[PDB]
């Protein structure tokens, strides 16, 4: 016989052991699945699909644009994938099942107003400051991009990955005070000049997709509070 | 290969360990094509 | 970058698309479906058999049925009830009274990451005891078979018919565990995570797949029926999805805002 | 560039604001091989079922809220005749064949004007029971024509109200909280979709292949796809404009493979 | 010594383990069995042999043909290998020891009447409908085959394999309502025109063999109620 | 297809023979005789010896015979009675009284698939204890030998003669099992499942093969006769037919219609 | 080969594990021939 | 190599046993240079 000295972790069931086990009922030829189209190779094929966000108005995927001028962001939400505008996005509901992420969140908009609605919108991205930026003269200095409304009707602002670490946390557990990776903020630059007999308050429909370099790491136990 | 680190040695065969499909006769391609 | 999202296809862009920047490195491959589902998790906590049980009768079960419940673990991520495949998952908020509290099960870790419709994999069942020094065993019968429910008198001892069979009756050691990997046995090509067709076994319940399972296990005690103990002993079923494949992307569950 | 006429058989349909055919999961969803679960010779396509079957769908008022959907079962609409969607030579062939394996190709027309706002989310949703009442019974046309747009409650967001087997009088009836045939309304854009906006298009174009748990499914039971029209932005217009724009849809089965010929289905 | 870490399923007796065990009393030269003819290589050499069915008249392998005309099948039984016309056939009593099957049941008939008995018989096979077919105008539309009586005296109607799954269940456990794979039904097409001084009611002797593609899968525990 | 079944040979046809169709694929090879019989099953439940027993005397046994019954497992699929080969299998419907209830055995899983007459295989005997913490052992003696029934006084302890021998006396560990594979030892070339000849050991009983067995095992306790316990402990004999070969097709048992 | 998945390594020999017959001097053929 | 005497055989691979750094794009030298 071969003299073996078994280790200290003998007879330990480990749930994530990278190995097989004894087959019980083998030699089973399964019916073929060559007919099925669209196999998911990898779940980052699905974070890249833009899904609808939700906004505290009663949760609405679009931002209403009120016609009254005021110098503050029209919608403003932090770039943190535990924020409750990301709970029902495939960017957020896949990444909340993980522990880290790396890459660029891609915020796609869609102006669902009338075709005759001309206007301009100053998207932004502040990095985490001590104070959330509010003035249009304060999102001018951050990472902004002006979006004109015209023939096309979508703009994909790519939130950059500016971080002091190669993998940011995917959940604002403790602390990030309201400031983890900063804030997206859609300012309106010029008021939407509607012709007569057109609806006031058009609606900017927001999406949230992942970048072509958005990558996830470290699975964790999920939140089973969807079933309650 | 999955979550399998035992790179060297498979004791049981393929058709006993896994369950291969019977015959009849990375690169992340998109799940929807605009044509 | 100027786009049209009404088209339905949006090319996923980087920072360099609008701004001056560069692509980040590839982080890891922990989103790989064959890697991400290949880890064990608690499925159901079934009571250990001590006699030759009657399998639960098909729905609707009426009162006066002297059947044995809470004993069989229909091995499936989909919602089950009373060891039979269900469509809704229902727990008991206030379980006072009243009849038989039906054993339900759901794979909590699966549906939070089952963003797809069809799913095929092998199954690696580990049956951990929830009792000190329990010497138990683990049966199995495939998707489409039924429980063999009787006994045979072996030397004036009512040895049941679930001690034998052509299916794996793995016997655990005293204080040990039972671990084995089950192939994709069901007659469907894939297990539907979400199903919309009708099974015509009964008055046709919409959305209920009849053969979306890897089978059904049951724990028993290797003694005859004369040595039946008193306190009901439990056991815990951990399953792992070996060699997972998944098709047809779909939705994740609704996280409420309250 | 945007004027695409889609001739099929003897029924050619036109669209002068076409965004493009959203071919789903593959390059060409028309290409399909015969079922491997039928030893008999399958009935392939022929020149009286390769056409655009068109029926109406309910109007879209201002009273329709966000996420109020409207579901068309495919091939459930050819059999119940939802919206006047009469199959003709397809339904008269679908009733006589036991298994049916096809892929669909839909197009939803709703022509807004340049002074209206709003957006539909037309999406071929796989494997949902959105056409069925929670008590098990499938909806009839008298029942569809009274709600007109099935609103997104929390019973649909959680899947609380999907059809079920009643446990009986023996088991205590449990407090149902969840079922996998829910809708997450914020994530319907993972499906093969186009947005029917009021300022980019009048018609959307989706092309999906055959999917199913079996290499071919039954004829009278399947709901493998579901043409889901969901309101993302409510319709708004100043008064004087054309109230209640119509919604139609045009469905074409791409390469069906019928199997198991028998007499006409009598339940 | 070789350091081995034994697994969680140590010291587990498994009844169907695909492996050997320690020999106890080896080096035994058994006497040779080269003289024995007819070795069974495989038990599908025996499902293919046609064995007699049995019919609720008191169980009779043949169908009596009564001379009175009535528009219904003369014998009718479902194609389900737990039906009690298959219990004492090698098609049925081998396959009830298994869990699945795949292929074509072959129903061989034999007209054991007089030689002067001319007649025609319309065999059929309905796939599972909501209602069992009864009229001769309803087995005309299913898979039928007209059998004339002549010099030869046997017809082998091959029940096809029409199924939505590659392996059908071999036992109608739950549910198949009376409709699992449909019904064989022997209709009589023309009445048997006998010459004078010949016996009324000739007897069609039924067999049940397996096809050349009938294949079985997944052994299960048997029914030991043959010994009681 | 027009045939004559009075010929006795019918060519097994497919759907394409009469109709338009095709051959189905080959499913599997689970009907292979070397594969189908190669799985363990419960054979007999014998009581564990505690002293040097007297082997059961040959039939007809008369009263006043002080022999030891229910102790020896004649390893055979054929019906046995009182550790000796029988022709009929008989259980006890109403066992009240009256004499010695004879231990009978039958391989229930064999005869439901023994559609043949002759059967040769090796035998893999696993002797599972039906008692907690039982430290037992397993004897054997081949087809044609006899039990060595006496004791020898080893240091004022009546150690029996079934602790030693040239045949395998496998000793189990405490709470363990005994598993070993026995060759085809009998003097017949094959074991007759059905036999019609006469054995001339007695007044010649028709249909009783004298040497259709792999031998006879018996469980004992490794203590001398002074340490004989009180409660009679059982054990369970699981056998497997390694390297099975089968000849001459025959009938399966009659399933009654009631 | 039977129900034997241990394809690689036989520790005991042939005449100890099995029991070979001593000398004296798939394709499913039918069990009955019409001649 | 550290305090590792198992010179012969590494069962698990490199990326499972250790943790290698991901790429971006004896001789005791002194820790301070007078220049």
């Amino acid at each position: 016989p071969i003299p073996t000295a078994p280790r200290e972790n003998s007879l330990m069931f480990l749930s994530t052991l990278p190995d097989d086990t004894v087959p019980a009922y083998g030699n089973v030829r399964t019916p073929p699945v060559n007919y099925l189209p669209g196999e998911i190779t990898d779940l980052l094929q699905l974070a890249r699909i833009p899904t609808l966000m939700a906004f505290e108005r009663t949760y609405v995927p679009y931002v209403a644009v009120p016609t009254q001028f005021d110098d503050r962001p029209l919608i403003s939400f932090p770039i943190t994938l535990s924020d409750p505008v990301y709970q029902n996005t495939l960017v957020g509901a896949i990444s909340s099942n993980f522990a880290n992420y790396r890459g660029c969140i891609q915020i796609t908009l869609t102006f669902c107003g009338p075709m005759m609605a001309r206007g301009k919108f100053l998207l932004s991205y502040s990095p985490p400051n001590g104070t959330q930026p509010q003035t249009l003269s304060e999102a001018m200095q951050c990472t902004y991009s002006i979006w004109d409304i015209g023939l096309n009707s979508s703009w994909t602002f790519v939130v950059p990955y500016i971080s002091p670490s190669d993998y940011r946390e995917t959940r604002a557990i403790t602390n990030s005070v309201y400031s983890a990776d900063g804030w997206f903020s859609l300012h309106k630059l010029t008021k939407i000049t509607l012709p007569p007999d057109c609806p006031q308050s058009p609606c900017i429909l927001f999406f949230a997709s992942a970048g072509e370099d958005y990558t996830l790491r470290l699975p964790v136990d999920c939140n089973p509070s969807y079933v309650f | 290969r999955g979550n399998n680190g035992n790179m060297t040695f498979n004791y049981y065969a393929n058709t006993y360990q896994n369950s291969v499909d019977f015959s009849t006769s990375g690169i992340l391609n998109p799940l929807g094509y605009l044509k | 970058s100027t786009d049209n999202a009404e088209t339905g296809v949006i090319e996923a862009g980087n920072t360099d698309t609008d701004f001056s920047g560069e692509l980040a490195a590839p982080g890891s491959n922990h989103t790989n479906v064959k890697f991400l589902f290949d880890r064990s998790r608690l499925l159901n906590v079934i009571k250990v058999l001590e006699k030759d049980a009657v399998f639960p009768r098909p729905f609707p079960t009426q009162e006066g049925a002297q059947q044995d419940d809470g004993y069989f673990c229909l091995l499936t991520p989909r919602p089950t009830v009373a060891s039979r495949p269900a469509t809704r998952f229902g727990l008991y908020a206030n379980p006072s009274g009243s009849g038989v509290l039906a054993n339900t099960s759901l794979d909590f870790n699966f549906y939070s990451l089952a963003c797809f419709t069809y799913f095929r994999s092998d199954l690696e069942v580990t049956v951990v005891s929830l009792e000190p020094d329990l010497e138990f065993a683990v049966g199995w019968f495939p998707s489409g078979s039924e429980y063999q429910a009787s006994s045979f008198v072996y030397d004036q001892l009512h040895v049941p018919f679930h001690f034998t069979g052509r299916t794996p009756r793995a016997f655990a050691s005293k204080g040990g565990k039972v671990s084995f990997v089950l192939p994709w046995n069901s007659v469907s090509s894939v297990l539907p995570v979400r199903w919309g067709g009708a099974s015509k076994l009964s008055s046709a319940t919409r959305g209920l797949p009849a053969h979306a399972d890897w089978g059904t296990i049951y724990a028993f005690v290797p003694r005859p029926n004369e040595k039946k103990s008193t306190a009901v002993k439990h056991v815990a079923v951990y399953i792992r999805y070996k060699n997972a494949r998944a098709w047809c992307p779909s939705m994740l569950p609704f996280r409420s805002y309250k | 560039d945007r004027v695409t006429t889609q001739t099929a058989g003897n029924t050619a349909i036109n669209t002068q604001s076409s965004l493009g055919v959203l071919c789903a999961y593959v390059e060409d969803p028309t290409k399909s091989d015969p079922p491997s679960s039928s030893t008999d010779q399958p009935t392939t396509t022929f020149t009286a079922i390769d056409r655009w079957y068109t029926g109406r769908l309910n109007s879209w008022t201002k009273a329709v809220k966000t996420f109020s959907f409207q579901a068309v079962p495919l091939p459930g609409a050819f059999l119940s005749r939802q919206g006047g969607l009469n199959g003709g030579a397809f339904t008269a062939t679908l009733h006589r064949h036991f298994l049916m394996k096809c892929g669909w190709q839909v197009q939803v027309q709703c022509n807004l004007t340049q002074f209206h706002q709003g957006a539909l989310l037309v999406a071929m949703v796989p494997e949902t029971t959105l056409d069925v009442k929670p008590d098990g019974k499938a909806k009839s046309l008298q029942e569809l024509n009274e709600e007109q747009w099935v609103e997104m409650s929390d019973d649909y967001r959680t899947g609380k109200n999907m059809p079920f087997q009643s446990l009986g009088t023996y088991y205590r009836p449990p407090n149902w909280t969840w079922g996998p045939n829910f809708i997450n309304p914020y994530q319907v854009t993972v499906f093969p979709h186009q947005i029917l906006n009021a300022r980019t298009s009048t018609s959307v174009d989706i092309n999906v292949p055959y999917i199913g748990e079996t290499p071919t499914q039954s004829s009278e039971t399947q709901n493998s796809w579901t043409l889901l029209v969901m309101v993302l932005v409510p319709l708004d217009y100043k008064e004087g404009a054309t109230t209640d724009p119509e919604i139609t849809f045009s469905v074409r089965p791409t390469s069906p493979y019928f199997n198991g010929l028998r007499n006409r289905y009598t339940a």
